[PDB]
């Protein structure tokens, strides 16, 4: 799972 | 838990704006993601999401200028 921790793009 | 308070909203949208990002477009869908639960609106979310979505916010607004 995909977290706000990870370096998401956004 | 409870729901997001004014300030952390106000904080969050005051971070938006200066990512040229939207709750709509951007960050609801995001949270739909990340949380699992299915996130229609800015005042859906519990304070404990909204404190998590706010550190994101500020790690991209201090990373790099917005083009």
């Amino acid at each position: 799972w995909m977290d706000f921790d990870d370096d998401i793009p956004f | 838990i409870t729901p997001v308070n004014d300030e952390t909203m106000q904080e969050i949208n005051t971070l938006l704006i200066a990512l040229d990002k939207t709750w709509d477009d951007d960050l609801l869908p995001l949270c739909s993601q990340i949380f699992r639960r299915d996130i229609r609106a800015s005042s859906e979310l519990t304070q404990a999401e909204a404190v998590k979505a706010l550190g994101f916010l500020k790690q991209k607004a201090a990373e790099q200028k917005v083009a």
